[PDB]
């Protein structure tokens, strides 16, 4: 997963 | 002019920008996704056109964020560019790319791209 | 590692570009294009990861120039986007996006694409 | 699947592309601008994944269109590279690359980047 | 200069690419990873400028690559936008898209960004 | 100007 | 993630 | 175009 989105 | 961009603003995935555009030129803010909540907060440091063109040109700015704070360290920075429309619907349309950290043997699949387009919602 | 970021940095085509790196994650500095004179000078700000990974992976980082300063505006702003990488032979690998301010009708048109490597020599 | 991606489809700006998906993989068709009429048909040629995962997953695809027919000629090509996301409402999601012929002094500016959506009309 | 398109090409990682290039513009030919191994190719189509301009100018190319063959299908195409240069060095600058078939919530993630300059050494 | 789009 | 472009 | 990033 990323921080940048959902 | 530095006013107009000044405020909270928010793209189609829900992600929370804070901003204030300083007189010389500077952004200086903070990043949020969806979740909400402290964090997911993140520092962000950018620069716009503080003396943009006349006609109803938009004014070109960029922002940087590494995804490190006191809680989480994703190991990567992402950089949006693109330009700034005021008007009653003001928006900031830009274009971004992704990298992450890689060893040399991976460096080719490093870097992804994409857009997002954030309405205002508050000064 | 970590603090080789700070220093002088070459592109493949002559433009430079001045660094410090600060201890928390913070890139400041200035970059100028070729040709040398004193005000193909302009700012820069950026973030960087201040604490990298223990595999051989390279430190991502990133910046913004907007292209104005007390001579000229080309109403445009570059980011750059890519890993430090140390070694004997240092070098940081990017690719960057150049969006000009256009009317709605050009707003197709407005970003160009690109990539550039810095070394210290 | 092959026909689903077969058809007449639109762009937001209002450019026109055909296109006949083949069995084996093979995309090929006309892009045209909103001005319509004859001359501003192009040949196309692109691939598809012939075998799409199941799940809600898309369809990948891409295609290229080099800017010279019988009437014009630009120097230029555009590369659209995306995904066919099939349901009522089909749509083909894009980003693209347009790249102009440049001496080597100008090579540095010579692709531009950006996004297209396409929304399906008629096989 | 035109038909010097037509041969075989080698990317700085050594993929292989084998064209020719039509009178009137088409591209068709095979593509190959590293490793050399007889399927790890995969079928090339694209379009070209026919009729480039006369001044020092690059000829305008492009073509797209769906990663399915008879062995494996890895859900994804690769678009390459670029230009070729001759000489007694030709060689072939590109940059590219590469993007899978993801699930909705993934399609923020979808495409990479990167560039490959091909050459017949 | 360029084809791909007005 | 890997893939079939390189290597 | 022409711009100052570069040369």
């Amino acid at each position: 997963s990323h921080p940048q989105n959902t | 002019a530095e006013a107009g961009i000044t405020g909270t603003w928010y793209n189609q995935l829900g992600s929370t920008f804070i901003v204030t555009a300083g007189a010389d030129g500077a952004l200086t803010g903070t990043y949020e996704s969806a979740v909400g909540n402290a964090e997911s907060r993140y520092v962000l440091t950018g620069r716009y056109d503080s003396a943009p063109a006349t006609d109803g040109s938009g004014t070109a700015l960029g922002w940087t964020v590494a995804w490190k704070n006191n809680y989480r360290n994703a190991h990567s920075a992402t950089t949006w560019s693109g330009q700034y429309v005021g008007g009653a619907e003001a928006r900031i349309n830009t274009q971004w790319l992704l990298t992450s950290g890689t060893t040399e043997a991976n460096a080719w699949k490093s870097t992804l791209v994409g857009h997002d387009t954030f309405t205002k919602v508050k000064p």
